[PDB]
């Protein structure tokens, strides 16, 4: 995604969510997290460490810092190094994330390596075994056979889209060794949609197979209402048919929904209601400033009202026709008022 | 450079594109109500002509035109005034009368002394019974239209959902009503002033249907030339594209020679 | 032509098309800037030519959308024949 | 007054139930503007 | 695949996956080796290492290897002349896209850019050229009729273009094998049909003569022994 | 037959007696009438297609009887139902606007056609 | 033009139309047609040699192969040896033509060659000597003064154009 546009933002979201997770005993709700700093300005990476201990994330964080003053050799085994940390948590079979951030700024540590050793430099001047080096990186993160023991090493790494240029040669070799993509749109970033992330152009190729089962089926429909949305948004810009009118009500009022404040995550148990009631469509009948109030409104008439349900959609982790009944009743009563 | 260059033309095209596919929708809209509008208008219409027909209507003149103030909907304005023109050379001293900035300015060129009257505020808005009445009203004090014993008044016929053909009609005069000898099977004696009556009653009345039918034609037109252009825009977003994806190798290829050149020295 | 673009006070980009459009010599203004501003620029040619700049601007963004040819108002006419002239 | 705006009157003044179609409002007024041309030469658009 | 084509005289099928991981391969060999990377990076033995290795695909008097291969274009740069000397070498191309899987079809192949060099009236026959051919010319006209079709309005079709509809609904439905692989994951028992009943399932519906039973009653539905059962639950 | 047809609608445009309001006063037609052209005042309408009768209140329009008794109303537009009390509030403003201002006329209209609304 | 828009055939029909002329009696109408096939898959050549025996014209024929398999120097010496054995067929003053099938890609090897001699690329890294091989092969085909003999040697060299835009420097 597009440079600085918070992509350290955008990944540093994850990690507070994880600290849900973590308070919970369960070493698979253990996600020990690793951010990889690299060629980023110490003060940066201070204001990074200063947050993550005000969200008191230090506790199962680890920094590996290569910083913008630590040179090019330290730069291009940062990835690598990093990535032995996380093999001691795996092969205790517990669960941990590593979020390489930015590829782009090792890439330029090999180049600079590379030339100075004389090496002939491959495609738009960058390493021609560059590929090799992301390759082993990043097909280290893996889900463990359950026999040798089940653990994991997730992965998300970051490119840095130099103009948003994602035909260049780093983010080629990388797009096609990943499994899924997030990209961020300026656009969107400018229109205040916080997160910016473009969805369209987001793919994964794990997708579904991961994900709570309840999230799951009040999610199909968003899918299809959304990718609705998107077909029958340039027809915003008039004397508009009925039925493109109502995608747009549905649709804006959806797009209007994915904002989230930055550096805020949410709980699971409270993101299927959000996303249920749209489903429900009874959002619909709630104006576009008024979405942000009803959202926490909601979800505090859903904590008194409801906990019942908060907590069955949690435990269940399913959603059974009885209690997508009963969440139905809740979603109308707060519509109501 | 050439590639950024292309690309944000190329852009451009794109963007192009999408605004007249979706022009050509909104047209598509818009056409539902005048279509509508324009059958019962036409019954209207047919009611008033099987008068002048069983009457033997028996037709300085004035010339009526209608378009609109706005443009990009069809050769509606320049078909029109070449057909204007035409009929210009059938009576070069009618005062023409121009409804619709676009068929003001070409007329005003050819004869800016028979321009003698003309009309705003009317092109972006549907045709209404309202701004019939007040225009014929208007032709008759200002114009005495009565006077002037031709009347023609030009529109677009919708010929085909796809097809508008500039099409022209006389209007009935007072002294056509007179002057229609069937007119006398319709009884009437001088009770009423008939023809004085009928005669502003059907000014209306077919420069309503008039209206109607060019508007439909007009915003048909625009739907099918808002096509069209989509089309164009596709073709050379493809031709762009060749050049961008050729353009974007050779900088590729001239950059990897000089980095080749340093590194063979 | 980078080197010698920061080194300079000015450049006086000329532009082939408006050769071709009929300024012989040719212009191409909008690529043309001298920061060190109307330093060295006599007085009354200074007062005169005050609003040059401002009409030309004006021109120029009018230009291009009556290229576009859209239902274009007095006000913008007013600015496109001024700056034509 | 002018059997056609006699009519055109009556009209507007019978969509004066008291609650009606905007369509009909509309077509009961719309605003407009004639641009007499004296020659070229031409009073100034004004409300019609 | 040679040990088993040579030296067990057995036709083969092997599959390559990516083959620009080929190219980028062995364009890395090159530059570790030194050697100027010819236009666009790719190896200045790009043209001879792919000669090699597919001129040891071939149809031997004792065996035969078929080979299949993916072609991971470079942001879809056909351009790019490691996907042309591919194409070179390649016969022919079958393009698998999602509309048509969109379409519940499975094969996921777009007809319309599915094509081989094999397609021939010497080659293949006359008659499966001819019953190609006009299923071809169906399909080609029917796409290209639903675009202002749908638009104007399926009434706007002619007896004669809404023949061709209908039939070119029912190809398109008849084409659907629900086949034994996917037999678990469509859930619908496969369809493996032969080469003699494909053409003869073709020639027939050419003729019409299941312009009777509707385009539904060939969805996921094999060929035209199939279609006999097919119909006859549609009307059951 | 009748036509009865508006510009923004069309009623009738078989209809065996109309009753229609006119400067003639009050016409009723029936099978071949004279094949009059008559303008038709602001009215108070009906229209009866045998027996069954519907009434319609109309802003004026012109009658034609042509010549082959296909009856021809052409009016602009007002229905009886849908004008059928604000407008005799608007009149007192109306009628005060006499004072001061074509627009005399206008609303001396609109007194004819409250009287006219009153009848229904 | 474009790869395999039946690019063969185009000479094919030529080589077949020149069966009643070259089966003539007369040496005046006797050409003698070499098909160079550059840079094509042995199995390709097979099937278009069956092809030419099934319409017998390979009798009047000769066929130089320097297939994908074979390497870039063998494809450099190609159609210069075809040359040779054509300007034979010229020297017997009679009638000849060859077909240079595909001259891109012998241009191709060329540039494979030169770069693997560490020769500097030219333009689109084809080397700059790349239209000297052009042009000497290429004028060698001719029809000789007649005191020198009436010898022909017709060439279609036939070029493969990416992107059919033939504003490209081969």
């Amino acid at each position: 995604g597009d440079r600085q546009t918070g992509k350290t933002a955008v990944a540093l979201d994850t990690i507070l969510n994880q600290k849900r997770w973590n308070n919970g005993s369960d070493e698979s709700k253990k996600l020990y997290c690793v951010y990889v700093a690299v060629g980023q300005k110490r003060s940066t990476v201070a204001q990074l460490v200063q947050t993550l201990e005000q969200h008191d994330a230090m506790k199962y964080s680890i920094i590996v810092a290569a910083t913008a003053s630590e040179a090019a050799p330290l730069q291009y085994l940062a990835p690598f190094t990093a990535a032995s940390i996380g093999e001691w948590f795996r092969d205790n079979g517990k669960h941990a994330l590593i979020v390489y951030d930015d590829l782009s700024k090792q890439a330029v540590a090999y180049r600079q390596l590379s030339l100075l050793l004389r090496r002939p430099p491959g495609r738009e001047a960058y390493p021609g075994d560059v590929f090799y080096l992301h390759s082993r990186l990043l097909e280290r993160a893996a889900k463990l056979s359950e026999k040798e023991g089940s653990g994991s090493l997730t992965a998300l790494p970051v490119i840095e889209t130099q103009g948003g240029d994602v035909s260049a040669y780093i983010p080629t070799n990388v797009i096609s060794i990943t499994d899924g993509q997030i990209f961020l749109e300026a656009e969107l970033f400018y229109k205040g949609i916080r997160p910016a992330i473009n969805v369209g152009l987001s793919v994964s190729r794990v997708g579904s197979a991961a994900q709570v089962k309840a999230l799951k089926q009040v999610a199909g429909s968003l899918k299809l209402f959304l990718a609705q949305y998107r077909e029958v948004a340039a027809f915003a810009q008039s004397d508009l048919d009925a039925s493109t009118k109502q995608t747009l009500v549905r649709g804006e009022r959806l797009t209007q929904l994915l904002k989230q404040n930055q550096y805020s995550p949410l709980a699971t148990e409270e993101q299927v209601p959000l996303i249920y009631a749209g489903v429900n469509g009874h959002l619909d009948g709630i104006e576009l400033s008024r979405i942000g109030e009803f959202e926490s409104s909601f979800l505090s008439y859903l904590k008194s009202n409801h906990n019942e349900l908060l907590t069955e959609i949690r435990e269940k982790g399913e959603l059974s026709k009885e209690l997508l009944a009963s969440l139905k009743s809740a979603t109308e009563s707060f519509v109501a008022t | 450079a050439t590639l950024k260059e292309v690309e944000m033309r190329l852009k451009s095209i794109k963007n192009i594109e999408k605004i007249t596919k979706t022009m050509k929708i909104v047209a598509s809209t818009r056409l539902s109500k005048a279509e509508k509008a324009k059958i019962s208008a036409k019954k209207m219409d047919e009611a008033e002509q099987l008068f002048y027909k069983n009457a033997e209507t028996k037709n300085k003149e004035l010339i009526v035109a209608i378009t609109s103030d706005k443009g990009l909907c069809g050769s509606i304005h320049s078909q029109l005034a070449k057909a204007v023109r035409r009929h210009l050379n059938d009576q070069p001293n009618a005062d023409i009368v121009t409804i619709g900035d676009k068929i003001k300015m070409q007329l005003l060129r050819t004869h800016p002394n028979n321009i003698k009257l003309s009309i705003n505020g009317i092109g972006k808005d549907a045709p209404t019974f309202q701004e019939s009445a007040l225009i014929a009203d208007k032709l008759l004090s200002v114009m005495k239209a009565g006077t002037y014993p031709k009347i023609s008044i030009f529109y677009n016929d919708p010929v085909s959902s796809l097809s508008f053909e500039p099409s022209e009609k006389p209007i009935f005069n007072a002294k056509t009503i007179e002057q229609s000898p069937s007119f006398g099977k319709f009884e009437i004696d001088t009770d009423a002033n008939v023809p004085r009556d009928l005669f502003e009653y059907t000014l209306a009345n077919q420069m309503l249907t008039a209206m109607a039918q060019g508007y439909a034609a007009e915003i048909s037109a625009r739907r099918n030339a808002m096509d069209n252009a989509s089309k164009n825009a596709g073709d050379m977003i493809n031709r762009y594209s060749i050049l961008y994806n050729r353009t974007r190798q050779a900088v590729i290829t001239n950059e990897l020679v000089d980095i080749i050149t340093g590194a063979s020295s | 032509p980078t080197n010698v673009i920061s080194i300079t006070d000015g450049q006086i980009f000329l532009e082939a098309e408006l050769f071709y459009k009929g300024i012989r010599p040719a212009i191409n203004v909008g690529l043309s800037v001298s920061r060190v501003g109307s330093a060295a620029q006599v007085k009354a040619l200074k007062q005169v030519a005050g609003s040059l700049k401002l009409f030309l601007a004006q021109y120029r963004e009018v230009a291009a959308f009556a290229q576009f040819g859209s239902d274009l108002d007095a006000s913008t006419k007013q600015t496109l024949v001024r700056g034509e002239r | 007054i002018s059997y056609a705006a006699y009519l055109n009157v009556a009209a507007q003044a019978i969509r004066s139930t008291e609650l009606q179609t905007a369509s009909v409002l509309n077509r009961s007024q719309t605003d407009a503007f004639y641009t007499q041309y004296k020659n070229a030469s031409e009073p100034t658009p004004i409300t019609k | 695949a040679e040990y088993f084509r040579d030296e067990e005289g057995q036709d083969v099928l092997l599959f390559i996956d990516n083959i620009f991981r080929f190219t980028q391969a062995g364009s890395e060999v090159s530059a570790l080796l030194g050697r100027i990377p010819s236009a666009v990076g790719y190896q200045p033995t790009l043209a001879t290492d792919m000669g090699l290795l597919q001129e040891r695909i071939t149809t031997t008097k004792k065996g035969s290897v078929t080979s299949v291969q993916a072609v991971y274009v470079p942001a879809d740069d056909l351009t790019d002349p490691a996907p042309a000397t591919t194409f070179a070498h390649l016969d022919a191309t079958t393009v698998l896209s999602r509309g048509i899987s969109e379409l519940g079809i499975y094969p996921a192949v777009d007809p319309l850019d599915s094509k081989s060099r094999l397609l021939d009236a010497a080659v293949v026959g006359q008659e499966h050229y001819d019953v190609a051919s006009k299923v071809q010319e169906t399909l080609q006209t029917y796409k290209s009729l639903q675009d202002i079709i749908a638009i104007l309005g399926m009434d706007e079709l002619s007896e004669q273009d809404k023949l061709t509809v209908e039939r070119a609904r029912k190809i398109q439905r008849f084409l659907s094998q629900p086949f034994a692989v996917a037999e678990v994951f469509t859930g619908i028992p496969g369809k493996l049909v032969r080469l003699k009943d494909t053409v003869a399932s073709f020639k027939a519906v050419l003729e019409g003569k299941y312009d009777n039973i509707p385009e539904h009653a060939f969805y996921m539905v094999g060929g035209i022994e199939d279609v006999v059962a097919k119909a006859e639950k549609l009307a059951a | 037959k009748l036509q009865f047809a508006l510009p923004h609608e069309t009623l009738y445009s078989e209809v065996t007696q109309v009753n229609l309001p006119a400067k003639s006063g009050r016409i009723g037609v029936l099978a071949n009438h004279v094949p009059t052209v008559e303008q038709l005042l602001p009215g108070v309408v009906e229209v009866m297609e045998g027996s069954n009768s519907k009434k319609f209140f109309i802003s004026g329009g012109f009658a034609t009887v042509q010549p082959d008794s296909q009856l021809c109303v052409t009016a602009i537009e007002a229905p009886l139902e849908s004008f059928s009390e604000n407008i005799k509030n608007l009149l007192a403003e109306a009628k005060k606007n006499v004072s001061s201002s074509r627009e005399a006329a206008e609303a001396a209209i609109q007194v004819e056609v409250l009287e006219n609304l009153q009848s229904v």
